[PDB]
Formats: structure tokens, C-alpha cells, sequence
């Protein structure tokens, strides 16, 4: 896996370059706002159940099919995995925004999905629901405007790491 | 690539955890030490083609054998692929001290290293002397800042170990 | 599905070997038994409703915190789904007393239970609340014969203790 | 796997209902024909090397090129091998039997048997012929026609187990 | 196949070795046993069936027992299938002898050989018999010369030895 | 795998037939030529190293994008890769001519090689010219005709066992 740095690094090799300084730059901005970037992550792993039970919940009651006999929802086992799963990918998204790349999301999580879940039978639509709701929820999260809990942080603008953690939940809803 | 975010990230991974309080703390670490190294990185990159040049010299002056017939350097175009080395792994580090880890280094040039010089003739000491010199030659504050330094010839003894 | 049937020759197959005389006696066992669990199958599954809706009384007339504000039984969806839960557990219950294992049971309603009601704040005291009612409501012979009890009392105890 | 009883409550699932009383009925039926069925396997898995080593020869003698060089039966190696899956088949038919559900015949022999005799070049037709032998075979061994071995039962209709015991090896013959 | 060019490549394979002093001496003992097995190979190609007709003879005149009904030579068939097979195994041993080591009789006629001849009710002993008898009829320096027949000898034990 | 004797065996074997006389005249032939034999796998295996730097080398210097960013024998790890690859090409070459047949090279070497290039990204042209290289090299080797080694021989004509080497590299050059 890259991080923002490492990403950096792998773009000058493709032109045998020393990191330009327009590069320098971009990385020190990274620097900069690295406190912004933990309390985003701390504002969704501290609220990981929260997320995923909701998220999961959402897709359910929007489709009760899925509970229905056959359902792939149906049974507590089937319940379970896809909370499990949920979990999972909110995991991954959770080391994108830490990492500040996309490569560890789409490398051990996304790599393969698509296949695994038309093997299974797993619902592709019901599942890009559950992502798009954990996207509405962390962004409130980082942006801090979840109506039922608060974390108080120092006042300013986490626009662009919202808009990283949505990108990485639409990377992961195109990737199915 | 190793660094400090994804050896901590690759822990909770291996663990199936969501990142907490010593994960944070670690990239905390990182930020702390971005300013010396990135600095030691854009003085490199600033500089690269005459520390190169200096750093070759060394390694011939120290060892005028390798110009002679059979060897590693017996013709220009030998010697001329020994800067570039030199070059390569002056970038090396350049991208390990922008990374904050040894990963650039360890996959792209000392990851078989040892199997190439050795079916190419390359002498290892050669190599040795190039990055030694490099070391010794490094002035503070004339050059860079302490800490920077110690970024600097962190990896160049990095190097230099990989080479022993 | 864990049965006698399915026991027992998956025995065999791991052994590579033919059915041979204990495995016919096994199935004779499972002939032997049959009257009385499929009795108890037949008397819960002409009578759900009536079970289901008394269970269901039962849990909230223990636990009437369950009908406040944040707790799994604040709205009428989710009574509801609490008396529809109880339902399936029974239905698996009646499946499970069909087969003459607990491999319904143990599928479709046992494995990830646990991750489920804790991701959904369902306290396991509840469910167990509901099936302590029902095995201690069976009144013999009214309900059923004496065995067909031993058999539709045993399911409920493994339901309980698959929650404790 | 699925028995008589678990396929039952696989198609009640399905509807998520309570298992009806006509189901009922039906396992009342196979309850009350247990001892036959019982008679039924003992009689097969009793003469597994009778049934197996004469439909691997009827199989040879009808098309002798089997054992000519080339032949999928030429050598001592390929013989056993065959010998060895007549065995194994036969296996998972007399867990059908006894199960009273193809299930065990289908997912632990069946999937996957006709691609893997193609890699290996194993010869489909000449499979189903001696599949088709050891069926008349056990069909004999169940009615209690074999001409050259007698099983002492009490007197009866088992038609029906012998129909089922066809009824697997054609779900064999079908497969490849 | 087994033999000595195989087995010293097969070792230097699975060390990932390039062919080395011992490997070229192993192939050297092969060229100078060839000269024995070759005649050895060349005598039984050129008269084999004469062999196979003696001991098959042998085999049925050591055990009557063998036509007797529901016996493996009942019917002129199964004897003339007994003679074949006798053919086939003095084909392999024609084959070993030629290749030097066993590899043609252990893959083409030991492996599944006993399982074969369990459920085809052929008792052992008849081969080893045809075996013995043709060891025991090799007539030195009539037949071939006696480093031939140690090697056709060896190869016959190899059999007896394989059905014992 | 199979040898020269092994090979005259197996296609034997599709006839049913004892060794011709023709076959084992054949044979003989390759006896009598045993010694040479020997001194040509000794002269390959005593110059690997010179052999495949060598090739490895010239393929590079012939076409110096493998060594820019981006070529496949970029970064260290790169070029140890590729001289593995032509030191384990060059053994199982050497194996073939000890063995005088092409089974072991083309069973546990050249089967699936082209599949794996493709999914790794090696150039398959670059492989080919690296191994005529090495073809050419272990020719000269053979007829001790290599400008910078000798290696001493009583004389004579080893054309049959330098053809049989060009025979298995091109073999390579065609799997893949
Ligand atoms: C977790 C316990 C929550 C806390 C704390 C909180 O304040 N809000 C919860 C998390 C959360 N969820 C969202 C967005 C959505 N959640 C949805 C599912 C619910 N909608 C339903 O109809 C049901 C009924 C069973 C459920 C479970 C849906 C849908 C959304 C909207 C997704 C979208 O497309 O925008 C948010 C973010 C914004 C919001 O307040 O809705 C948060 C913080
Ligand atoms: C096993 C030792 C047997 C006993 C005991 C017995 O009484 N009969 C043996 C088993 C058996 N086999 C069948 C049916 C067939 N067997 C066939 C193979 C034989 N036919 C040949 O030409 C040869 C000569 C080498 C062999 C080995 C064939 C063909 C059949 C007919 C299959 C069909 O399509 O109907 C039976 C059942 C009925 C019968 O008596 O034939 C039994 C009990
Ligand atoms: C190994 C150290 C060698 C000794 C000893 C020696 O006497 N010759 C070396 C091995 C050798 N190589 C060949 C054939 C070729 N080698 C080639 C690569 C070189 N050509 C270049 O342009 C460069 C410059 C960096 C390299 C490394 C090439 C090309 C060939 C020709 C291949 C062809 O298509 O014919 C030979 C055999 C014949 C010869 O002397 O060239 C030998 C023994
Ligand atoms: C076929 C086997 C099967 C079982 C057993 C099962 C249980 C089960 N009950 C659920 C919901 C639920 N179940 C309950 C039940 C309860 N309310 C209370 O007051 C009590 C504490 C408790 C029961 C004793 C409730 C409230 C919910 C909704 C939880 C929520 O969305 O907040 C869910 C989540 C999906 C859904 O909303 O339907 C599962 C998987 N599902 C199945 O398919
Ligand atoms: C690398 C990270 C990773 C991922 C992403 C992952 C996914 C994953 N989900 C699975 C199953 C499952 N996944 C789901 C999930 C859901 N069902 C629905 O209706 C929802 C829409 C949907 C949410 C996505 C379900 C129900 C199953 C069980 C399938 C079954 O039991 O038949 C399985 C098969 C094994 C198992 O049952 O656990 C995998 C491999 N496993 C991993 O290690
Ligand atoms: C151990 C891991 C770790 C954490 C968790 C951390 C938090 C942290 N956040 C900070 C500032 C800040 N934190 C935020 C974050 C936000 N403000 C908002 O209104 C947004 C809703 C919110 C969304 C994430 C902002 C805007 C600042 C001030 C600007 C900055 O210093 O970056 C600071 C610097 C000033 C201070 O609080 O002492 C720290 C140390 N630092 C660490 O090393
Ligand atoms: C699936 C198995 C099953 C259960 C568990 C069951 C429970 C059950 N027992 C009931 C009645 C009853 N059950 C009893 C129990 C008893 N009667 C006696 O003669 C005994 C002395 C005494 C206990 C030992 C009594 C007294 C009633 C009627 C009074 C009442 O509704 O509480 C009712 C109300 C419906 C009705 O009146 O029939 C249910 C649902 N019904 C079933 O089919
Ligand atoms: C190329 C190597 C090779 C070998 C060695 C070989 C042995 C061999 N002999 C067979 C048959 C047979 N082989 C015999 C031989 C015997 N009759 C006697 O009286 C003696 C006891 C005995 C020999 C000493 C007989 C009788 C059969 C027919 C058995 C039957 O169908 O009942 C069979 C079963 C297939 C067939 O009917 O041809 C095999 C595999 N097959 C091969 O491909
Ligand atoms: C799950 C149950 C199961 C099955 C069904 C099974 C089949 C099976 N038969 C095989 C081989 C074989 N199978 C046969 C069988 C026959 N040749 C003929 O001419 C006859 C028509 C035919 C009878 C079907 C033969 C000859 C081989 C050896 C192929 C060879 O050696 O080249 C192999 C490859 C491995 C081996 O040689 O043993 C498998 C996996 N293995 C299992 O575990
Ligand atoms: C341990 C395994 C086991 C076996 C093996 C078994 C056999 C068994 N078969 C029986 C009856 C019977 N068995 C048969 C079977 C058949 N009659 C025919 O003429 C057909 C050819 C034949 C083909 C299968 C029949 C018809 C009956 C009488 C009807 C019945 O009781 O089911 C009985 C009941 C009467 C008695 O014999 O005491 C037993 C116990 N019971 C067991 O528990
Ligand atoms: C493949 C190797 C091979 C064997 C095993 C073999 C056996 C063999 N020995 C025979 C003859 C014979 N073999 C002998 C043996 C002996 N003669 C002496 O001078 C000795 C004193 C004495 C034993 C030490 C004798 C006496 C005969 C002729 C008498 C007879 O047919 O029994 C015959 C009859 C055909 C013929 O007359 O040539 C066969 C088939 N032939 C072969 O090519
Ligand atoms: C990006 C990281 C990277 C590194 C580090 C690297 C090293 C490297 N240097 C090479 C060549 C070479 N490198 C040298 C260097 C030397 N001449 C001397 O006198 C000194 C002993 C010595 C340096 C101290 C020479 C002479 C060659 C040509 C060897 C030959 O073809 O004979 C080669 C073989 C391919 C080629 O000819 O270019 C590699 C892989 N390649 C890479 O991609
Ligand atoms: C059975 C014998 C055998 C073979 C044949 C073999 C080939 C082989 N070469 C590989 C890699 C590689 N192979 C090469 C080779 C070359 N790159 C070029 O530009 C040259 C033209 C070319 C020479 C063929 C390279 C560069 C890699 C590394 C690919 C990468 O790191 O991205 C790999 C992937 C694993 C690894 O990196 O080592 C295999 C399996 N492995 C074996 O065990
Ligand atoms: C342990 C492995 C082993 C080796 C290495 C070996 C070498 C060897 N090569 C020989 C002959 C020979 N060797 C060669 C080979 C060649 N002559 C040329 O001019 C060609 C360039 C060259 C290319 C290979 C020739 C032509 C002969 C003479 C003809 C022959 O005896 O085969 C001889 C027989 C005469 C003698 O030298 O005593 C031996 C023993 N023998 C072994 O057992």
C-alpha cells in the first residue's frame, strides 16, 4: 500500500525525477492539516457501530425484500455477515482517510469484490445503498453535524476531508 | 512502501482494526518530523547533479583499478552507468526522506542487489565509498539543518549497511 | 443439516466408507423417535399464533423498560418485530423437531445471533424470557403426549442455551 | 447435505411456513417404509464388489479398446482408478438411498465430476455404461432378483426404493 | 520414468542445480551398463513369445485349480487373457531393461495392481509363479550372456518381488 | 519426465510392441556418443554465469528502454528477476541435453510460462532475444569455439549435440 507521500514518490519515479517542489508544497499542505485529518478519522472510527447499524438498517427498511424468505438479509447468519461486511468497508475507508490514498481501500478490500459478491449472490444494489448511506453518515461525522452526537473539536473547515471520504465510499459503490 | 502510516495501517489490518489512539499517534510522528526531512529531501533534489558528480569522483579517485581492462569501469560508457548508479540511488533517498521510511530504498534498489553486482563485476566497496564520501562531506549548517542532516545521513547509512 | 441421517454418513464419507450396520441402526433410531417429535411439530405448527402472541406477552410483561424511548421496543414496527422474531424461532423450532436435529435451529437462527442483537441493542435476556414462558406454559397431557414434550421442551432448552 | 426430512424443511423455508400437514403425511410414509429401505441399502453396500467389479467388465467387454493401448482402462494404474470410482459412485448413490435425497450425490460427488473427466480424458460414454450396468445391478440387489445371490426378507412391494435407487444413478448418467 | 538420467535430474532439480560432477558419473554408469540390458532387451524382444507361451504353461500346470468353474481360467478366454497379461509384463520388463530402471513396470504395471487383481479374483501366486519359472529356465551363456542375465534376472525378482 | 531411452519406450508402448531393433540401434548411437555428450553439458554448465550475464546483458544494451523507468528490467529487483529467469531457462536447457529429450524443460519449465509473462508484464520479445542469445553463447560453448574460453576436448564433431541445444532453446523461443 501507498500513502499520500509514498503516491507522491511512485509519480516522480515514472519520470526518474527528484520530487519537484510544486510536490514539496502539496505534501507540506498535507502536513498542515495532518490534526484536521486525525480528528476526521477519530470522528468516524469513534462511531463505527453507530454508522454501520444504521447504514445497514437504512438499506433494509428502504427494501424489506431483504428480509423477506430468500431475502439475502434472511436468517440471523446472512444479518450478521452483512453487518460484518459493512464494518469492514467502513474499516478500509477509515485507513484511505488516514493514509490520504485510495491504493490500501481499493488493493485488500475492493480488489475482487464485484466477483466475490456475484458468486455469493450478494446484491450489488442493496449493497451501494448501504455504502451511500455510511457516506452521508461519516461526512456528518467529519463535518460534524451528526444530529445525535457531538465531538468537540476547535472551529474550522474540513470540507476537503469530507469530500476525500466521499470519494473513497463512490470508489468503493463503483467498484461493485 | 514503508513508513510510519503503512506499517501502523498494515498492523491494525493484520488485526481487523479499525485505526485507534497509537495509530493516530504514530502519523502524529510523522507530522513531527516531516520538516527536517522534507527539508534534507528538497536540498538533495536541489543539488543532485553536483553531489552525484562528487560522490562518482570519490569512488574512482579511491579505486583507479576499476579503470583498467576487464573491470567495472574500462570504458566510458561504464563509467558514465556508474554516476548514473549513483544517480539512482541519490533519488533513492530523496524519495525515502520524502516517505519517512526506508521503503523506496528497500524495494527499488537494494532488493536484489546483491545478485546483480555480483553477476555484473560491481564491486560493493565501490558503492560503499561513493555513500561514505557523500556522508563525510555533508556540512552543517552550510548545507542543511542538524535534524535534516540527521535525516540525510540516516539514509545514507542505511545504505551503506545494506551494502556490508 | 445437522440430523442422524446426516451424521452418520458424513462419518462414513470422511472415512470413505460404505454404510454398514451402525449407521442402518442410527437410521433406526431416527424411525424409532419419529412419533414423538413429529407429533410435537404438528401441535406447534397448528397453534403458533396462539404461542407466538403469548411469548411475546411474556417478554414485555417482564421487561416493560423495553417500551421506552431508545430501547428495541419503543415503536409498534419494532413490538412487532420482537413478536415476529419469536415467530421465526418457533417456526425454526417446528422445523427442528422435523428433522429430528438441531440443524435448523443452529443456521438459520443461532450462528451470528450474538453480533446481530448487539449490533441491534435486542438484550438476549428477552428472547430468553419468551422461551422460558413457553416451556414452563406446556401442560401434559393437554398440549401434547409426555414424549412429544421431552422432544419440543428439549428444542427450547437449546434455544436458551444457545443464548446464554 | 439435505436428508428427506431437512428437504422438506427447505421448501417450507421458502414459503416461511410451519411444515404442513401433507409434508407431514409424506414423512410418515417414509417413516413407516424405514425397515425396507434399510433392507434396500443393506442389500446394496452387501454386494459393492459383485456390483462394481461386473459393471467395470461388462463396461470392458462391450468395447474392448478400452484396454488396448491407449484405451482409458489400458495399464493396471487406470484400471484401479476406475475400479476405485465405480466404488465411490456406487458410495454416494447408497447415501442417496439411505438419506433418501440426492443432495450427498450431488454436491460431494457430482459437481464437478464432468469437467474434471474431461481434463483427465476419461471417457463420458463409457463411464455411463458402466454406471447404467452397476443401476440394473443394485435395481436386481434391491428387488431381490439377482440370479446368483439370494438376501432373505420378509415379503413385499419395494418398487419404489428400486426407482429411487434408478432415479440417483440416472442423476449420475445425467451429470457427465 | 524412473532411471538413473531421471533421478540424478530430478535431485538437481529440486536443490535448483545446474548439472554438476555426480550427476555426469551417474550418467556415465548408464552408458556402461547399457551394453548388458540392451542384449538382455534384445534376446526378450526377439523371442518373447515362446517365454510368455512357457510360463503361462508353467503357471496353469502348477495350479489346475485355475479352470476349475468360477476360478480366474474358466474359459478359454481368461486363459488367453493370462497369456496376455504374461505378454504385458515381459513387454515391461523389455521396457526396463531398455530405459535401465523399474520406472516402466512400477507406473505401468505394480501401481493399482493389487486392487486390480482383488476385485478380478487373480490370486497372486499365479504370476509369481509364470515369474519364477521364467527366472529359473534363463539358461547362461545359452540364452544370453551373464551380465544380461543379471539384469533380466533383477527385473524379473522386481516383479516377484512387487506381488509379494 | 522421460529421457532418450524412456522416450523410445513410450512411443513403443502406443504399439504394444517390444524395442524395435531400429530403436535400439538408435540408442546404441547415443551411447557411443555418451562422452561427448558429458563434455558438452560440462562445457554449458561451466560458463552459466558467463552464458547468462552475457545474454541478459546484450538484450539490454540492444534495447536500453528495459532499463528506463518503467522497463522491465528497471530497479534492482527487476534485473535480479530476469538473470533468475535466464539462469533457470539455461539449467533446464542443460537438464534436456543431459537427459537427450525436451520433456523435463518443457513440463517444469516452458508449461505455462507464456500465461504467467502475460499476467507479470514481461516482454516476451526481450525474453526471446535474451535466450537466442544465450543460444548462440551455448552453441560456441559447445564446439568450443567461445572467443574468451577454451576448454580442452580430444577432436572431433559434436554438430549433432549443438544442434540438439539450438532444438531445446527453440523450443523456448516458441512457448512463449
Ligand atoms: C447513528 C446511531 C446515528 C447518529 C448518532 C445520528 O445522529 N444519526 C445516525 C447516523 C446517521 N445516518 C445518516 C444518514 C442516513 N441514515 C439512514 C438510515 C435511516 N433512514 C431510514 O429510513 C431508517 C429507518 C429504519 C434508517 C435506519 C438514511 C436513509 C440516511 C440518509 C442517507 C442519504 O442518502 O443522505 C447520517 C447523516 C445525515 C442525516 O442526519 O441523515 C447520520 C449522521
Ligand atoms: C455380481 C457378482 C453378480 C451376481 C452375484 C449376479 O447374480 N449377477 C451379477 C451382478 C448383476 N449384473 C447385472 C446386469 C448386468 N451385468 C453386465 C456385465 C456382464 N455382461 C457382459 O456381457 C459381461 C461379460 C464379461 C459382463 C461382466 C451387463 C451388460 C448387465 C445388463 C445391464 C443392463 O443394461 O440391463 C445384474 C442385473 C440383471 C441381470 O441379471 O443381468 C446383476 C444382479
Ligand atoms: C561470456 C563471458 C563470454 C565469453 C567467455 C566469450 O568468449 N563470449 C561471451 C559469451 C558469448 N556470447 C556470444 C554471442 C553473443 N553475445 C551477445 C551480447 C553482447 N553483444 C552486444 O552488443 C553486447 C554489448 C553490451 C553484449 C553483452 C550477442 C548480441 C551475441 C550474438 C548472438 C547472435 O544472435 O548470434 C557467444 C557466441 C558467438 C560470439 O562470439 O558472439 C559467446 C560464446
Ligand atoms: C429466520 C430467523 C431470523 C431471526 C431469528 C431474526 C432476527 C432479527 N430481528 C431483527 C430486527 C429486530 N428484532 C427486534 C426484536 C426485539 N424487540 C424487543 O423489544 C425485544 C428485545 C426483541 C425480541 C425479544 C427488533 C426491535 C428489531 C428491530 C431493531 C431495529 O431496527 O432497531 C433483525 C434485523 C433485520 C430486521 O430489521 O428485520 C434480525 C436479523 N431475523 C431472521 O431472519
Ligand atoms: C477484504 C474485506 C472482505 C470483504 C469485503 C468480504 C466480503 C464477503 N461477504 C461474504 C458473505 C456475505 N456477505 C453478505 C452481505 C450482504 N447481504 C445483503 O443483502 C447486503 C446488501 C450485503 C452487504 C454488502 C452476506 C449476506 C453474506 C452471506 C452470504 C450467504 O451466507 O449466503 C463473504 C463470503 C464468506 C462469508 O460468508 O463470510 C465474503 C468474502 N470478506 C472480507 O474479508
Ligand atoms: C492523536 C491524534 C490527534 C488528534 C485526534 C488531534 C487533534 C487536534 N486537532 C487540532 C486542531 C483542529 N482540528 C480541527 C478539526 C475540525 N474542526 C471543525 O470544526 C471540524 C468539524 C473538525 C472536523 C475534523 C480543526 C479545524 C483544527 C484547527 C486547525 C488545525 O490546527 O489544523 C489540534 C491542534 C490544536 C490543539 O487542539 O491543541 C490537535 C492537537 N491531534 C493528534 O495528534
Ligand atoms: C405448541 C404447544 C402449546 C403450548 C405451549 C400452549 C400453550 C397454551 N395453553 C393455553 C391455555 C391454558 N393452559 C393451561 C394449563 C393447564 N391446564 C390444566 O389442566 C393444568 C392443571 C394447567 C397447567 C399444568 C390452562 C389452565 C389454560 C387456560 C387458562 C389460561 O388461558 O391461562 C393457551 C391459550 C389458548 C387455549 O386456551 O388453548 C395457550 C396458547 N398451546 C399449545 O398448543
Ligand atoms: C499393460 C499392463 C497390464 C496388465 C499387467 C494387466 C493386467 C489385467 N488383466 C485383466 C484381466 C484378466 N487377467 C486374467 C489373468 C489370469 N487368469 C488366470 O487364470 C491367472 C490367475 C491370471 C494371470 C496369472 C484374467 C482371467 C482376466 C479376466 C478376469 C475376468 O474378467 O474375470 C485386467 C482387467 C481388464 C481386462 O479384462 O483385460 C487387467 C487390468 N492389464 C494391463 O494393461
Ligand atoms: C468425489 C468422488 C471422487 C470421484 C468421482 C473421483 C474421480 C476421479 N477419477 C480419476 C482418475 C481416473 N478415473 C478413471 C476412470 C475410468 N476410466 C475408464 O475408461 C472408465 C470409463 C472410467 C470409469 C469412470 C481413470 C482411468 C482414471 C485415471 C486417469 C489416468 O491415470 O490417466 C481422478 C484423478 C485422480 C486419480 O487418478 O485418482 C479423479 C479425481 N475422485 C473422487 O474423490
Ligand atoms: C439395522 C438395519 C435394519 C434392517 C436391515 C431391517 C430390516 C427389517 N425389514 C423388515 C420388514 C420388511 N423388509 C422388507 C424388504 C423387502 N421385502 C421384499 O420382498 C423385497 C425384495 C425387500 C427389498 C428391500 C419388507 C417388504 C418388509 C415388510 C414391510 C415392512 O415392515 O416395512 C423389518 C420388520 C419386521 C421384522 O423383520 O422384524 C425389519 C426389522 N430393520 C433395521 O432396523
Ligand atoms: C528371454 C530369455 C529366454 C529364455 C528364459 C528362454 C527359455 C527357453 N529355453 C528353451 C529350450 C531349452 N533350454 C534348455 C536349458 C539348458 N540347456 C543346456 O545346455 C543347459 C544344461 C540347460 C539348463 C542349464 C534346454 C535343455 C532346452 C531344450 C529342451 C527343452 O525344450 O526343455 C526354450 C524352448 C525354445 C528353444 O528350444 O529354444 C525356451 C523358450 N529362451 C530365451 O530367449
Ligand atoms: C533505479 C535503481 C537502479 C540501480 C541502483 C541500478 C543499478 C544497475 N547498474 C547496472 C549496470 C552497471 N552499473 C555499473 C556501475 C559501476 N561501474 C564501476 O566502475 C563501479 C564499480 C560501479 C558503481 C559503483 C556498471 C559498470 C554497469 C555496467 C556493467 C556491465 O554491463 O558490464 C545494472 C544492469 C543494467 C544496466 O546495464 O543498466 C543495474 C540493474 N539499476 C536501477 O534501475
Ligand atoms: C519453472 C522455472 C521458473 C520460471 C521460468 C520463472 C519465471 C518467473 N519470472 C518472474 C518474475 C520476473 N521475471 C522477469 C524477467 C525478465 N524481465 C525482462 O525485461 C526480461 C526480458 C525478462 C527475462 C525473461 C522479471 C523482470 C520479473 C519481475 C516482475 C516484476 O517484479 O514486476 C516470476 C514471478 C515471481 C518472481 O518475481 O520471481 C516467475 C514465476 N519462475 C520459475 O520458477
Ligand atoms: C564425468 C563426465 C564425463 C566427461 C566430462 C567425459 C569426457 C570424455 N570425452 C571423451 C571423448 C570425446 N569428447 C569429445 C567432445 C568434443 N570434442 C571436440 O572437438 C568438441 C568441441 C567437443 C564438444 C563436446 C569427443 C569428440 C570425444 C572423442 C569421441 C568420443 O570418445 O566420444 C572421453 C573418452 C576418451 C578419454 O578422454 O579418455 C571421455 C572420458 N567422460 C565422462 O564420463
Amino acid at each position: 500500500m501507498l500513502d499520500a507521500f509514498s503516491r507522491v514518490v511512485v509519480n516522480s519515479d515514472s519520470k526518474a525525477a527528484y520530487v519537484g517542489g510544486s510536490d514539496l508544497q502539496a505534501l507540506k499542505t498535507f502536513i498542515a492539516d495532518g490534526n484536521k485529518r486525525l480528528d476526521a478519522v477519530n470522528s468516524i472510527v469513534s462511531n463505527a457501530s453507530c454508522i454501520v447499524s444504521d447504514a445497514v438498517s437504512g438499506m433494509i427498511c428502504e427494501n424489506p425484500g431483504l428480509i423477506a424468505p430468500g431475502g439475502n438479509c434472511y436468517t440471523n447468519r446472512r444479518m450478521a455477515a452483512c453487518l460484518r461486511d459493512g464494518e469492514i468497508i467502513l474499516r478500509y475507508t477509515s485507513y484511505a482517510l488516514l493514509a490520504g490514498d485510495s491504493s490500501v481501500l481499493e488493493d485488500r478490500c475492493l480488489n475482487g469484490l464485484k466477483e466475490t459478491y456475484i458468486a455469493l449472490g450478494v446484491p450489488t444494489n442493496s449493497s451501494v445503498r448501504a455504502v451511500s448511506i455510511m457516506k452521508s453518515a461519516a461526512v456528518a461525522f467529519i463535518s460534524n453535524t451528526a444530529s445525535q452526537r457531538k465531538m468537540a473539536t476547535t472551529d474550522g473547515d474540513c470540507s476537503a476531508l469530507s469530500s476525500e471520504v466521499a470519494s473513497y465510499c463512490d470508489k468503493v459503490a463503483a467498484a461493485i | 512502501m514503508k513508513s510510519v502510516i503503512t506499517t501502523t495501517i498494515s498492523a491494525a489490518d493484520a488485526a481487523g482494526r479499525f485505526p485507534s489512539s497509537s495509530d493516530l499517534e504514530s502519523v502524529q510522528g510523522n507530522i513531527q518530523r516531516a520538516a527536517s526531512r522534507l527539508e534534507a529531501a528538497e536540498k538533495l533534489a536541489g543539488n543532485h547533479e553536483a553531489v552525484v558528480k562528487e560522490a562518482g569522483d570519490a569512488c574512482f579517485a579511491k579505486y583507479s583499478y576499476l579503470k583498467n581492462p576487464g573491470e567495472a569501469g574500462d570504458s566510458q560508457e561504464k563509467i558514465n552507468k556508474c554516476y548514473r548508479d549513483i544517480d539512482h540511488y541519490m533519488r533513492l533517498i530523496n524519495y525515502s526522506l520524502v516517505v519517512g521510511g526506508t521503503g523506496p530504498l528497500d524495494e527499488w534498489c537494494i532488493a536484489g542487489a546483491r545478485e546483480v553486482y555480483r553477476t555484473l563485476n560491481l564491486p560493493s566497496s565501490s558503492y560503499v565509498a561513493a555513500f561514505v564520501f557523500t556522508r563525510d562531506r555533508l556540512c552543517v549548517p552550510r548545507d542543511m539543518s542538524a535534524q535534516a542532516g540527521v535525516e540525510y545521513g540516516a539514509a545514507l547509512d542505511y545504505v551503506i549497511n545494506s551494502l556490508c
